[PDB]
């Protein structure tokens, strides 16, 4: 009896132990797929940036290779 | 806390941007000196929003002032509230843009952008939490069209995370005759359904049938059609400007009704309108969603709602409101979209506009406004059919391509509402 | 000691602590500065209104609670306000911007910012407790913070202090009052992220709070003030067996154990009586037997359902003020006869009861009249089900079409998140009817 009053204990603390885990260990990777995702959505709007700003640069060229009388 | 920066740029948006400030600060208590000589409290608990706090009890308005054509920064200086804005704010040029769209987005005002993104800049340094700009600018013109969504995009590159918001004015025959506004609504069209979070469709030909039919206005001006647009942007803005139950904010407005990124432009509405010669709130309801209450020239009954924001503004009966719109909805309950369930929200602000016990503004997200889409991409195919004046913007480095997108992407923009007009909750 | 730690979470929560810890200084005789006159045990003590304040050794009575808002206003309000010096500046936390009724923002973008510094301050108030029992935590569903901050402090509590007791009290949306459109998407995800970390969660919705106050109290149209103060009557009657000491009371532990028969089957639902007005309760008094009807009576449920169409898994009915046990058993005797309220099969004995003689408190203000014997019963009832039925249809409409999820995906989030918080809402809807089935 002894023997397996102590197995409880030892248990309970077993359950309280992994209870932790589970929480520190899916609480770190949803903040990880979520710094992933926010940094993808901020590499595409430096891709868009890097895009718009090198068509306004097509452009004021053609102006200039328009203007060779 | 939450500072909005405004932006003004080219002639309409000077001149209906001043006459915002010349009817705000009115409700604010604020003399075009800067003093506050108000009586109740409420009118400053969020003077911050607008206005930044200066030495002596001043108040001064955080608006940058645009325009290519250094005149009309003369015509500011000279208006009744010319003198409260901060001289260091005026940013202009020197040669116009002749309603080029090329120009003040490509090369003219691309030389003068940069100046004024320094006073945005300078702005945004002394806000406590920035939380987004509006702009105020016509889509017909040169200037304010193609330099205003340049700086939008380059506002948007240096503040993403913060909200983009513009009063745009796009062009009716009715109103102006030049002949290429099409092409400059078209081209910025594009640009505002890709860089700004809402946008508020201020459409002149709403502005003239309002003035002509209903005020009875046999020859309008911008005076007439402007007091219409400060109407409706000091209700719009109210819960921005005045504390209450609501305690909102710009993004709070747009994730509440935008359902999807590019479906932001709304259609805003004003009541009462009525001739000098000649109310309940079930008056109010009823007229706020008549389609000749509608500062866009669309009828609501020829598509769906997929958000309505409703701003009461006096002292009323709060039940006696709650009471109406239920009786609006469920009597026009097939112009509201069934699968975006309690898609209609109500506030109530206690400070009425100057010179009525009772204001309704209307903010609707309608598939509707396809309508003015449709109208600008027929004159816009009109003319782009044949090439007239294409030449205009060749010249300034543009390519035929780029008018095809901006076309094809408003065409698309035109199905998108049509498609969640047809959707079905099952 | 037996203390209890308040952490109240976004405009709801804090305005609803607001209400609570109010009630709570009125009902111990606090002084908005803190003295307690009546308390001779200067700087600490034993006694059972320790367990919610804590002493200093200038006699002022600190509540043991946490303010965390995302945005400044509203907690500005208590910085200013009559409370002013009640709580010290390090309980009151704000942030800058809010989470613009985006859970995403709330839990992932803005939250993350602010949540480590929530956690010391929380830490703080944890080492000066010797007995720290459990954790109280107050939100909306449908607010960014209440719900995306929430969860975060939720899951973050729980590897802090791993199984220890966390009980919610949580807004549930409604169109009467002041709701948003997003709200039932923020209100799935919070649910969802929270069901494995909170033990025992009371929903209230706002709908039926707005419709006592209309029609108990003939309030034509009900404020914030008057809803909070309703609920500070269940929170009062909830915790009054931890604030007040007495031989048949109801612990948060033997609170929890008899309320809740499955890990996630720990929604119960509140009621409370008598709610009446100080026009009607003139020449009229209420019986013990009386209120214990009302618990059962479905037009008075703190959450819209009814009762008479699910099953009752187990009844907790927590009396306070001169209610003497012969009529507590009586009142109980007659409800097991009436064959109109059925129990679950496996639930041979379904009610655990308790009596607090302190007497219900009114605030000198708020619209309930100054009644001797109330009555808060919390039932764990499958009817409780039709709430989140209601709620998951009106995610359906609007994620069908992906409507405003856009936003979402902005902060950061995949839509993989908001399938699988909604398949978890599925599991709940059949949990409820599976245990509400009668046994072979
Ligand atoms: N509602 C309203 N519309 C105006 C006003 N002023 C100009 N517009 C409209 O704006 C269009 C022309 O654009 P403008 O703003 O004048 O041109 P701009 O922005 O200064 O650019 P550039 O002239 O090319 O330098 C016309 O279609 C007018 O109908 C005004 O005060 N109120
Ligand atoms: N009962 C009650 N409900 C409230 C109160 N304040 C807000 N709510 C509810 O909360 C919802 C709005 O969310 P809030 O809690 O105010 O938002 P928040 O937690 O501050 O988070 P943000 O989005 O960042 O503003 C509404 O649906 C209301 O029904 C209150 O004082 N009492
Ligand atoms: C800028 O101040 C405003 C801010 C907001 C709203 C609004 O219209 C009433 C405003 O007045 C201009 C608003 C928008 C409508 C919504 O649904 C379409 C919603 O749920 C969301 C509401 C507002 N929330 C409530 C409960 O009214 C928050 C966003
Ligand atoms: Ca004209
Ligand atoms: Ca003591
Ligand atoms: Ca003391
Ligand atoms: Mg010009
Ligand atoms: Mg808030
Ligand atoms: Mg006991």
């Amino acid at each position: 009896k002894r023997e397996h009053e102590r197995e409880v204990i030892q248990k309970a603390i077993e359950e309280n132990n992994n209870f932790i885990k589970m929480a520190k260990e899916k609480l770190a990777q949803k903040m990880e797929s979520n710094k992933e995702n926010r940094e993808a959505h901020l590499a595409a709007m430096l891709e868009r940036l890097q895009e718009k700003d090198k068509h306004a640069e097509e452009v004021r060229k053609n102006k200039e290779l328009k203007e060779e009388a | 806390m939450r500072e909005i920066v405004h932006i003004q740029a080219g002639q309409c948006g000077n001149q209906i941007g001043a006459k915002f400030w010349e009817v705000i600060s009115d409700e604010h208590g604020i003399d075009p000196t800067g003093s506050y000589h108000g009586d109740s409290d409420l009118q400053l608990e969020r003077i911050n929003v607008y206005y930044n706090e200066a030495t002596g009890n001043k108040y001064v308005p955080r608006a940058i002032l645009v325009d290519l054509e250094p005149g009309t920064m003369d015509s500011v200086r000279s208006g009744p509230f010319g003198q409260i804005f901060r001289p260091d704010n005026f940013v202009f040029g020197q040669s116009g843009a002749g309603n080029n769209w090329a120009k003040g987005h490509y090369t003219e005002g691309a030389e003068l952008v940069d100046s004024v993104l320094d006073v945005v800049r300078k702005e945004s340094e002394s806000c406590d939490c920035l939380q987004g700009f509006q702009l105020t600018h016509s889509l017909g013109g040169g200037t304010g069209s193609g330099m205003g969504t340049l700086l939008i995009s380059k506002i948007r590159e240096e503040y993403p995370d913060r909200i983009m918001n513009t009063f745009s004015v796009m062009p009716s025959p009715k109103v102006s005759d030049t002949v290429v506004e099409p092409y400059n609504a078209t081209l910025s069209v594009h640009q505002l359904v890709e860089n700004t979070d809402e946008t508020y469709c201020i459409d002149n030909e709403a502005l003239y049938d309002i003035c002509f039919r209903t005020l009875k206005l046999t020859t309008p001006t911008y005076g007439d059609l402007n007091h219409l647009v400060s109407a409706t942007m000091s209700g719009v803005t109210t819960c921005l400007r005045f504390p209450g139950q609501l305690n909102a904010d710009l993004r709070k407005l747009a994730v509440n009704m935008v359902p999807f990124p590019r479906l932001h432009f709304f259609m805003p509405g004003f009541a009462p309108l009525t001739s000098r010669g000649s109310l309940t709130v079930p008056e109010l309801t009823q007229q706020m969603f008549d389609s000749k209450n509608m500062m866009a020239a669309c009828d609501p009954r020829h598509g769906r709602y997929l958000t309505v924001a409703a701003i009461f503004r006096g002292r009323m009966s709060m039940k006696e409101v709650d009471e109406q719109m239920l009786n609006v909805q469920n009597k026009n309950s097939s112009y509201f979209v069934e699968w975006i369930p309690n898609n209609v929200k109500t506030a109530v602000c206690d400070i009425p506009p100057r010179g009525l016990k009772m204001s309704a503004t209307f903010i609707g997200n309608s598939t509707a406004i396809q309508e003015l889409f449709k109208r600008i991409s027929e004159q816009f195919t009109a003319m782009f059919r044949r090439k007239a004046f294409l030449h205009w913007y060749t010249g300034e480095g543009m390519d035929e391509m780029e008018f095809t997108e901006a076309e094809s992407n408003m065409n698309d923009l035109v199905s998108e509402y049509q498609q969640y007009q047809d959707a079905t909750a099952d | 000691m037996r203390e209890c730690i308040s952490i109240h979470v976004g405009q709801a929560g804090v305005q609803i602590g607001n209400a609570c810890w109010e009630l709570y200084c009125l009902e111990h005789g606090i002084q908005p500065d803190g003295q307690m006159p009546s308390d001779k045990t200067i700087g600490g003590g034993d006694d059972s209104f320790n367990t919610f304040f804590s002493e200093t050794g200038a006699g002022k009575h600190v509540p043991r609670a946490v303010f965390v808002d995302l945005e400044p206003t509203v907690i500005d309000e208590v910085r200013t306000g009559t409370y002013r010096q009640l709580f010290h500046p390090e309980q009151l936390i704000t942030g800058k911007e809010d989470a613009a009724n985006n859970y995403a923002r709330g839990h992932y973008t803005i939250g993350k910012e602010i949540i480590d510094l929530v956690l010391d301050r929380i830490r703080k108030l944890a080492d000066q407790c010797t007995g720290l029992q459990g954790f109280l935590v107050f939100h909306s569903f449908g607010g960014g913070t209440g719900s995306g901050f929430t969860s975060l402090l939720m899951e973050r509590l729980s590897v802090d202090y791993g199984k220890k007791s966390k009980l919610e009290f949580s807004i549930y949306p409604a169109p009467q009052v002041s709701t948003a459109v997003v709200e039932p998407y923020n209100s799935i995800l919070t649910t969802h992220t929270t069901l494995e970390h909170s033990d025992c969660a009371f929903m209230v919705d706002n709908e039926a709070i707005y419709d006592i106050c209309r029609r108990n109290l003939d309030i034509e149209r009900p404020t914030y003030t008057n809803l909070n103060r309703l609920i500070s009557q269940i929170v009062s009657s909830i915790t009054a067996s931890l604030r007040f000491d007495g031989a048949l009371n109801v612990d948060l532990t033997e609170f929890q154990t008899n309320l809740v028969p499955y890990p996630r089957i720990h929604f119960p639902l509140a009621t409370y009586a008598p709610v009446i007005s100080a026009e009607k309760a003139y020449h009229e008094q209420l019986s013990v037997a009386e209120i214990t009807n009302a618990c059962f009576e479905p037009a008075n449920q703190m959450v819209k359902c009814d009762p008479r169409h699910g099953k009752y898994m187990a009844c907790c009915l927590l009396y306070r003020g001169d209610v003497v046990p012969k009529d507590v058993n009586a009142a109980i005797a007659t409800i097991k006869t009436k064959r109109s309220i059925q129990f679950v099969d496996w639930c041979p004995t379904g009610f655990k009861v308790g009596i607090n003689y302190q007497p219900p408190t009114v605030v000198p203000g708020g619209d309930l009249a100054k009644v001797q014997r109330a009555v808060c019963m919390l039932s764990n009832t499958t009817a409780i089900a039709e709430a989140w039925a209601r709620l998951d249809h009106k995610f359906d409409l609007m994620y069908a079409k992906r409507a405003f999820v856009h936003w979402y995906v902005g902060e950061g989030m995949e839509e993989g998140e908001f399938s699988e918080a909604r398949e978890d809402m599925a599991a709940l809807e059949k949990d409820y009817e599976e245990v509400g089935v009668d046994s072979v």
